[PDB]
C-alpha cells in the first residue's frame, strides 16, 4: 500500500526535506539510499514511502515542486539531497511572488501538467496506491496557490484515493508578506472540499513553543521545522512501522472524520525538544493534552474533542498508558463530545524516534480549531473591507467576488464548528 | 428430576434431565439492490467530476 | 477525582448526598447521560442496569439493586413471602394477605374470610396498592364483597390484607402509629440499620366501629397534615423519635424499645433481605450496587411487630437528613472510592 | 456422514479460524502436513472427524474451510504459517484494498466485485460433499469486511443453498481491544440484514474474553493471540459433537432444535469453565459440581450479562473429558436450590447434556493449563438482550447527529437503511422483553 508524497513551494519543500531526513534515518537508509540498519522491522513497511531500485537502493516516492529553482537547488544540495529521483524535481522559473493567483491560475497552470505526469509515473508503479500527502504553506503563492491546484487536479484523476496535507498556517508573529491572510483564506476553501485529512501546523504555535517553553530567543525557520519533522514522523508511524494495527489511510480517515468538511486536526508532540532525564509515562500524556504542546494555536478547552488519537513511541507499559490515558479523559471529560462513544484511541510502536527513548504524538480533531480560522478571517476582512492589496490579484484575472465567496465559505466553516461545540445528547 | 434418552458409546454419553414440565429474497432483487447502490455511487462521482469541470 | 451523575432530580435524599459529595473536593458531577462515571444515582424506573460496568478502567457503582422491586412492590412482596421456603406460608410477622386481579387468589381469600365469619373472629380487612400515592385507593371494610367490586372498580392489581384491629395506641391520645426504619445495604451485602427511626403518628383517637373515617386509621405523613385538625399537638409534625418512644414505653409499660420491638424489627429486616440475596447480590458482577430501603412496621397491643411494606425510594425525616446522608457516603460510597463510632447497627449474617 | 464447511471472513474471522483449525488438528492427531497416522481408512472414509476434513489419495487431511479477506496481509500469514501445507491455495481468497471499517464498502462496493468468485470457490468444496449439512461462518461485528461482506455472503448462501443450515460465530465489539468508533453502526446493519439468514449465532464480546484473560490467566494486556486460543477452546467444545462420536448435537439442525424455539431469538449465551493459567504449575483440579456451578457466574460468560433477571428457553451442558452422568445430576440438583434459574412457562425446565471423555486439548506453549474435566454451557437466556441494548444505545447517540454517515452514503448506501436496521433491533429488543418479564 504505497503513498505518493508531494512538496510544493519554499516552506513545503524545506519541511518536506526534513521529513525525509528524519524517517530515512529511522528506517536506516543513508543519504545515498543504501540501507544499513539493525532490524528487519525497519524494512517491512518500507514500500509505503520508498520505491526499491536497482542495486538494493531505496528512493523516496516524492515529487518536488516550486515555481522558482531557488530552494530546490538547495534541496538537491542538502544533507539527503541526492536521495531523490532527479526526474521528480519539477520547477518553473518566474516564481509566484507570494501570490495565490499566480500559483493557481497563471504561472502555476503553466506547469501543473508537468507535475501530474510525474504523479502518474509514480502511481503506475504502485501495487495498490493508498493515497497522497502534500507538504506546503498556505500564506505564499506556490505551496498555497499551485498546491491547492494540484490537489484539485489529483482529485480529478484519482477521485477515489485519499488526499491528506500538512499545511502551515500563517501568523503575523512569523510573517513574510501582508497578503498571507488572503492566500490562506483562498486555500482553506480548497482544503475544505478536496482533502480527507489536513494537519493544521500553525506558525504562531511553533513560534510560541520555540520561544516560551524551549526558551530560544530568536527562532529560525529551522528551529520551527524541527518540531514539524518530529510530528510528521510521529503521525506517520502508524503506517511506517509494523504494529499489530492494520492501519490504512482510508480506515484512519473513517475513524477520525465524523463530518466531511471537519477534517482539520490539531497536531501535538511531547517531550518538546531542541536532555537526558527519562520522562515518565504519566508526564508524556499530561503534556500532549496541554495546549502548550499544540502545533495549532488554539486552546482545546474553549472547544470539544470530536475524535482523538495518541501515538506512544518506545518501550513502556502498555498497561500504564491505558491507565493514564483513561485518567486524563476524566480530568477533561467535559471537553469530549458524549455522542461519539469511545472517541479516544491509542496506538503504540516499539521503535522510538532517534534522540529520545519515549515520545508521544497527539492528533486531535477539536472544534476549538475554529479559533485558527477566526484569526485568519479577521485579518482577511481588516484589509478586504478596504480592498487593500487586491490589485496584485485582480491583475492576474481574479474578481472581488471570488474573494467574497472564499471569505463566506470559511465563516460558514467556523459556524459549522460551533454547531457541534454546543450540541449535546 | 427424571433422566431420559441416555445414549452412550466409547467416546462418551449424552442424556436429558428434566426438573419440571412446561406451564427469503430473490437472487435478482439482491443483485439489483447491489446495482441500485452502484448507480447511486456513479451519480455522486458524476456530480463531482461535473463540479470539477465547472 | 471521582465522577458521578444524577438521574433522579426529585429524590430528597440523594439531593444532599450529591451536594455533600461536591463539598468533598474529590467528586465531580457530570451531565445526566455522560457514561464515564464512577457512581450513578439513577432514576426509579427503567434504570438502565444493562449499560453499567462496561466502561474500561472505571469501577461503576449505583444506588439501586436490580431485582429489589420484588420486595418493594406490595403485589410481589406477598408472592415472595408465600412462595419462598425461607419465609413460607408459615410467616408470623407478616399479616395474612392475598393478591387479587380485577395466579389470582380471589376464592382462596373468601375461603379464609368465612372461616372467620363462621367463628365470630374479627373479619377486619383492607385492600391496598403501590399505585395510589397520597393515601389514595384504600378501603377498610368488614364484609368481603364491598371491596372486591371496589377492587375491579379499577383496572390495576390490589392486595387484600388482614387489618390489625387491636393496634397499640399511645397515650395521651389513644392514637395509632407506624414505625419507619432506614436500612442501607452496601456492595458486600452488609445490612446496616439506621439507629434513628421515626413513629409516623396519627393524631386522631382511634375508633373501632368508624372505618368511614379516612384519618382515624391511616398514619402516613400526608394524610394527617392535609386531612386532620390535630396535626402537631402532641409532637412536632406527627413525628416522634426513638428517645421519646423508649422513655414512654419505660414509664408506661416498664420495658425498652430494643427488647419489646427492635429485636423483632432486626429479625424481619435480615429475614427479608437475605431471602433475596442470591437474586440481587452484585458480589461477582461487573458493576456493584447499594440501596437505601425504608421498612414500615406496625405494633399490636401485645407488643408484636408486623411488617406492612417495604419502600425502595424512601424519604427521610428532616432532622436526620444530615446524619443519614453522611452515613451513606462513609459506608456505601467512600467504602469503594476512598478519600484522603457509627450511626449504624450491623445486622450480621 | 454429513459434511460441514467453515467460512472465515475478515481479520477476526480468519485469525480465529486459524486458531480453531490448529486445535482441531491437535485433537484428531492430525499433523501440520495433513497426515493422520491414526487414520487407517487411507484416502477416504465416513468417520465423524471426516465431517470437517477431507482426504486425498496421498493421505492428506484437508479442512473443509474457506478464508476470505478484502486485503491480503492476514491470509498471507496463513499461506506462510505452520499449517501452510494443510490448506490448498484455492481456499484462500484475497482482495487488494479492504472495507476500511465501512459496512457499505464491504457489502456493496467491494463486495459485489468478489461475491461471485467466493461462491465459486465455496461450491468447489460442496461438490465434494456427499450430503452437505450447512456452514459455520466466522466474522467480526465491527470490521467492514467482517460485517459488510458476511451479510452479503449469508444472503446468497440462503439461495444457492436454501435448505442448508447456517451457524454464526460473531465477535461483538469491545473498545478495550478495538481502534474503531463506527463499530456500533456496522454491527447494527449486519445483524439486521443477516438475522433471517442465520439459524443460530454464538456471539463473543471481546470485553468478556479480555477480562477472563486478565483475571484467570493473569496476562496484564492480552493480545489477539491470547484471545483467539481461548476463543477456539470454546468453539472447539461447541463443534466437538459434530467431529466426534455422540448422540447430542450431531447435526447443525439439532442446534436450532435444542437451543432455538423462536427463530429471531437465536443468540445463545455461552459460558465456559475452567480457565486456568499454565504458569500455575499445579492446581487443585475442580470437581464436576465446581465447574458446573461456574457456568452461572457471569464472570465466565462470553457476554457479560445477568441471567438472573431474564428467563431461559433452552440449556445444554457439554462436558469434556472425564465426567459421569451421575455426578452431573448431583451438581444440577444442588444448583437449582441456590440459583435463580427461571424458564419461560411454554418450555420445559430441563438440561440436555453431552459428555465426551477426551479431556480438553490445549496448545503446547499456550497460556491455558491442561485440565481433567471442563464444560461449556449453552444457554438461550433473554438476558443477552443487554448486549443489544448497549450497542443500540451507542448507535442512537451518533446517528442522532448523523456522525460518520457520509462515509456509508458515499459508498452507495441510503440513510434509510440506518433507521430501517435500527427499527429491526427495536423489534428484537422488545421481542426479548415480551419473552422474559411480566
Ligand atoms: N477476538 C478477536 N477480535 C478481533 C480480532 N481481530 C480483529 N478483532 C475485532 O474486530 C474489530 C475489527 O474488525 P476486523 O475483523 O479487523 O475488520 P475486517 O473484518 O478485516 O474488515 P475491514 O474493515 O475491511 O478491515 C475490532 O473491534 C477488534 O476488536 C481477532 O483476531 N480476535
Ligand atoms: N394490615 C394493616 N393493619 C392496620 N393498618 C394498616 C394495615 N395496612 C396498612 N395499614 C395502614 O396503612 C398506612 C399506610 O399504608 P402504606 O404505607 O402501605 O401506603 P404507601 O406505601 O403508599 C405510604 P409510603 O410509601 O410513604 O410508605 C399505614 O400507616 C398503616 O397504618
Ligand atoms: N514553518 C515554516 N514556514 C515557512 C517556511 N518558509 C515559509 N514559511 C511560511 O510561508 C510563508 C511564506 O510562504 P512560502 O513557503 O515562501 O510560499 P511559496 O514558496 O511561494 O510557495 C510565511 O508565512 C512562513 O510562515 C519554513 O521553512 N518553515
Ligand atoms: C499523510 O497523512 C497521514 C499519513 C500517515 C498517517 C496518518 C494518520 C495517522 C493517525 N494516527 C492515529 C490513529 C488513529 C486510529 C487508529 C490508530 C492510530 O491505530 C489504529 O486505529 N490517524 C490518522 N487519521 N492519520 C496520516
Ligand atoms: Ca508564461
Ligand atoms: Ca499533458
Ligand atoms: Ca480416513
Ligand atoms: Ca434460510
Ligand atoms: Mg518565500
Ligand atoms: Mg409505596
Ligand atoms: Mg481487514
Amino acid at each position: 500500500r504505497e503513498i505518493v508524497h508531494i512538496q510544493a513551494g519554499q516552506c513545503g519543500n524545506q519541511i518536506g526535506a526534513k521529513f525525509w531526513e528524519v524517517i530515512s534515518d529511522e528506517h536506516g537508509i543513508d543519504p545515498t539510499g543504501s540501507y544499513h540498519g539493525d532490524s528487519d522491522l525497519q524494512l517491512e513497511r518500507i514500500n509505503v514511502y520508498y520505491n526499491e531500485a536497482t542495486g538494493n537502493k531505496y528512493v523516496p516516492r516524492a515529487i518536488l515542486v516550486d515555481l522558482e529553482p531557488g530552494t530546490m537547488d538547495s534541496v538537491r544540495s542538502g544533507p539527503f539531497g541526492q536521495i531523490f529521483r532527479p526526474d521528480n524535481f519539477v520547477f518553473g522559473q518566474s516564481g509566484a511572488g507570494n501570490n495565490w493567483a499566480k500559483g493557481h491560475y497563471t504561472e502555476g497552470a503553466e506547469l501543473v501538467d508537468s507535475v501530474l505526469d510525474v504523479v502518474r509515473k509514480e502511481s503506475e508503479s504502485c501495487d495498490c496506491l493508498q493515497g497522497f500527502q502534500l507538504t506546503h504553506s498556505l500564506g505564499g503563492g506556490t505551496g498555497s496557490g499551485m498546491g491547492t491546484l494540484l490537489i484539485s487536479k489529483i482529485r480529478e484523476e484519482y477521485p477515489d484515493r485519499i488526499m491528506n496535507t500538512f499545511s502551515v498556517m500563517p501568523s503575523p508573529k512569523v510573517s513574510d508578506t501582508v497578503v498571507e491572510p488572503y492566500n490562506a483564506t483562498l486555500s482553506v476553501h480548497q482544503l475544505v472540499e478536496n482533502t480527507d485529512e489536513t494537519y493544521c501546523i500553525d506558525n504562531e504555535a511553533l513560534y510560541d513553543i520555540c520561544f516560551r517553553t524551549l526558551k530560544l530567543t530568536t527562532p529560525t525557520y529551522g528551529d520551527l521545522n524541527h518540531l514539524v519533522s518530529a510530528t510528521m514522523s510521529g503521525v506517520t508511524t502508524c503506517l511506517r512501522f509494523p504494529g499489530q494495527l492494520n492501519a490504512d489511510l482510508r480506515k484512519l480517515a473513517v475513524n477520525m472524520v465524523p463530518f466531511p468538511r471537519l477534517h482539520f486536526f490539531m497536531p501535538g508532540f511531547a517531550p518538546l525538544t531542541s536532555q537526558y532525564r527519562a520522562l515518565t509515562v504519566p508526564e508524556l500524556t499530561q503534556q500532549m493534552f496541554d495546549s502548550k504542546n499544540m502545533m495549532a494555536a488554539c486552546d482545546p478547552r474553549h472547544g470539544r474533542y470530536l475524535t482523538v488519537a495518541a501515538i506512544f513511541r518506545g518501550r513502556m507499559s502498555m498497561k500504564e498508558v491505558d491507565e493514564q490515558m483513561l485518567n486524563v479523559q476524566n480530568k477533561n471529560s467535559s471537553y469530549f463530545v458524549e455522542w461519539i462513544p469511545n472517541n479516544v484511541k491509542t496506538a503504540v510502536c516499539d521503535i522510538p524516534p532517534r534522540g529520545l527513548k519515549m515520545s508521544a504524538t497527539f492528533i486531535g480533531n477539536s472544534t476549538a480549531i475554529q479559533e485558527l480560522f477566526k484569526r485568519i478571517s479577521e485579518q482577511f476582512t481588516a484589509m478586504f473591507r478596504r480592498k487593500a492589496f487586491l490589485h496584485w490579484y485582480t491583475g492576474e484575472g481574479m474578481d472581488e467576488m471570488e474573494f467574497t465567496e472564499a471569505e463566506s465559505n470559511m465563516n460558514d466553516l467556523v459556524s459549522e464548528y460551533q454547531q457541534y461545540q454546543d450540541a449535546t445528547a | 428430576m427424571e433422566v431420559i434418552e441416555l445414549n452412550k458409546c466409547t467416546s462418551g454419553q449424552s442424556f436429558e434431565v428434566i426438573l419440571k414440565p412446561p406451564s427469503d429474497p430473490s437472487l435478482e432483487e439482491i443483485q439489483k439492490k447491489l446495482e441500485a447502490a452502484e448507480e447511486r455511487r456513479k451519480y455522486q462521482e458524476a456530480e463531482l467530476l461535473k463540479h470539477l469541470a465547472e | 477525582m471521582y465522577t458521578f451523575v444524577v438521574r433522579d432530580e426529585n429524590s430528597s435524599v440523594y439531593a444532599e448526598v450529591s451536594r455533600l459529595l461536591l463539598a468533598t473536593g474529590q467528586w465531580k458531577r457530570l451531565r445526566k447521560d455522560n457514561p464515564r462515571f464512577n457512581l450513578m444515582l439513577g432514576e426509579r424506573n427503567r434504570l438502565p442496569f444493562g449499560r453499567l460496568g462496561h466502561e474500561p478502567g472505571l469501577v461503576q457503582l449505583v444506588n439501586y439493586y436490580r431485582g429489589a422491586d420484588k420486595l418493594c412492590r406490595k403485589a410481589s412482596l406477598v408472592k415472595l413471602i408465600k412462595t419462598s421456603p425461607e419465609l413460607s406460608e408459615s410467616c408470623t410477622w407478616f399479616p395474612e394477605s392475598y393478591v387479587i386481579y380485577p395466579t389470582d387468589e380471589r376464592e382462596v381469600f373468601l375461603a379464609a374470610y368465612n372461616r372467620r365469619r363462621e367463628g365470630r373472629e374479627g373479619n377486619v380487612w383492607i385492600a391496598k396498592s403501590s399505585a395510589g400515592a397520597k393515601g389514595e385507593g384504600i378501603l377498610i371494610s368488614s364484609e368481603a364483597s364491598e371491596l372486591l367490586d371496589f377492587i375491579d372498580e379499577q383496572g390495576q392489581v390490589h392486595v387484600i390484607q388482614k387489618y390489625l384491629e387491636k393496634p397499640l395506641l399511645l397515650e395521651p391520645g389513644h392514637r395509632k402509629f407506624d414505625i419507619r426504619s432506614w436500612v442501607l445495604v452496601d456492595h458486600l451485602y452488609n445490612i446496616y440499620l439506621y439507629r434513628e427511626g421515626v413513629l409516623r403518628t396519627s393524631s386522631e383517637p382511634y375508633n373501632s366501629a368508624n372505618f368511614q373515617d379516612k384519618t382515624c386509621h391511616l398514619t402516613n405523613h400526608c394524610i394527617q397534615k392535609e386531612y386532620s385538625k390535630n396535626y402537631g399537638r402532641y409532637e412536632e409534625g406527627n413525628e416522634m423519635f426513638f428517645e421519646e418512644f423508649n422513655q414512654y414505653l419505660m414509664d408506661a409499660l416498664n420495658t425498652t424499645l430494643e427488647n419489646s420491638i427492635l429485636l423483632q424489627i432486626k429479625h424481619i429486616i435480615r429475614s427479608c433481605l437475605m431471602c433475596i440475596e442470591p437474586a440481587i447480590s452484585t458480589k461477582h458482577l461487573h458493576y456493584q450496587s447499594f440501596q437505601l430501603f425504608g421498612f414500615d412496621f406496625m405494633v399490636d397491643e401485645e407488643l408484636k411487630v408486623w411488617l406492612i411494606e417495604v419502600n425502595g425510594a424512601p424519604a427521610c425525616a428532616q432532622k436526620l437528613y444530615a446524619e443519614l446522608c453522611q452515613g451513606i457516603v462513609d459506608v456505601a460510597i467512600s467504602s469503594v472510592f476512598p478519600l484522603a463510632t457509627s450511626i449504624f447497627i450491623k445486622l450480621h449474617h | 456422514m454429513r459434511e460441514c464447511i467453515s467460512i472465515h471472513v475478515g481479520q477476526a474471522g480468519v485469525q480465529i479460524g486459524n486458531a480453531c483449525w490448529e486445535l482441531y488438528c491437535l485433537e484428531h492427531g492430525i499433523q501440520p502436513d495433513g497426515q493422520m497416522p491414526s487414520d487407517k481408512t487411507i484416502g477416504g472414509g465416513d468417520d465423524s472427524f471426516n465431517t470437517f476434513f477431507s482426504e486425498t489419495g496421498a493421505g492428506k487431511h484437508v479442512p473443509r474451510a474457506v478464508f476470505v479477506d478484502l486485503e491480503p496481509t492476514v491470509i498471507d500469514e496463513v499461506r506462510t504459517g505452520t499449517y501452510r501445507q494443510l490448506f490448498h491455495p484455492e481456499q484462500l481468497i484475497t482482495g487488494k484494498e479492504d472495507a476500511a471499517n465501512n459496512y457499505a464498502r464491504g457489502h456493496y462496493t467491494i463486495g459485489k466485485e468478489i461475491i461471485d468468485l467466493v461462491l465459486d470457490r465455496i461450491r468447489k468444496l460442496a461438490d465434494q460433499c456427499t450430503g452437505l449439512q450447512g456452514f459455520l461462518v466466522f466474522h467480526s461485528f465491527g470490521g467492514g469486511t467482517g460485517s459488510g461482506f458476511t451479510s452479503l455472503l449469508m444472503e446468497r448462501l440462503s439461495v444457492d443453498y436454501g435448505k442448508k443450515s447456517k451457524l454464526e460465530f460473531s465477535i461483538y465489539p469491545a473498545p478495550q481491544v478495538s481502534t474503531a468508533v463506527v463499530e456500533p453502526y456496522n454491527s447494527i446493519l449486519t445483524t439486521h440484514t443477516t438475522l433471517e439468514h442465520s439459524d443460530c449465532a454464538f456471539m463473543v464480546d471481546n470485553e468478556a474474553i479480555y477480562d477472563i484473560c486478565r483475571r484467570n490467566l493473569d496476562i496484564e494486556r492480552p493480545t489477539y493471540t491470547n484471545l483467539n486460543r481461548l476463543i477456539s477452546q470454546i468453539v472447539s467444545s461447541i463443534t466437538a459433537s459434530l467431529r466426534f462420536d455422540g448422540a447430542l448435537n450431531v447435526d447443525l439442525t439439532e442446534f436450532q432444535t435444542n437451543l432455538v424455539p423462536y427463530p429471531r431469538i437465536h443468540f445463545p449465551l455461552a459460558t465456559y469453565a475452567p480457565v486456568i493459567s499454565a504458569e500455575k504449575a499445579y492446581h487443585e483440579q475442580l470437581s464436576v459440581a465446581e465447574i458446573t456451578n461456574a457456568c452461572f457466574e457471569p464472570a465466565n460468560q462470553m457476554v457479560k450479562c445477568d441471567p438472573r433477571h431474564g428467563k431461559y428457553m433452552a440449556c445444554c451442558l457439554l462436558y469434556r473429558g472425564d465426567v459421569v452422568p451421575k455426578d452431573v445430576n448431583a451438581a444440577i440438583a444442588t444448583i437449582k436450590t441456590k440459583r435463580s434459574i427461571q424458564f419461560v412457562d411454554w418450555c420445559p425446565t430441563g438440561f440436555k447434556v453431552g459428555i465426551n471423555y477426551q479431556p480438553p486439548t490445549v496448545v503446547p506453549g499456550g497460556d491455558l493449563a491442561k485440565v481433567q474435566r471442563a464444560v461449556c454451557m449453552l444457554s438461550n437466556t433473554t438476558a443477552i438482550a443487554e448486549a443489544w441494548a448497549r450497542l443500540d444505545h451507542k448507535f442512537d447517540l451518533m446517528y442522532a447527529k448523523r456522525a460518520f454517515v457520509h462515509w456509508y452514503v458515499g459508498e452507495g448506501m441510503e440513510e434509510g437503511e440506518f433507521s430501517e436496521a435500527r427499527e429491526d433491533m427495536a423489534a428484537l429488543e422488545k421481542d426479548y422483553e415480551e419473552v422474559g418479564v411480566d
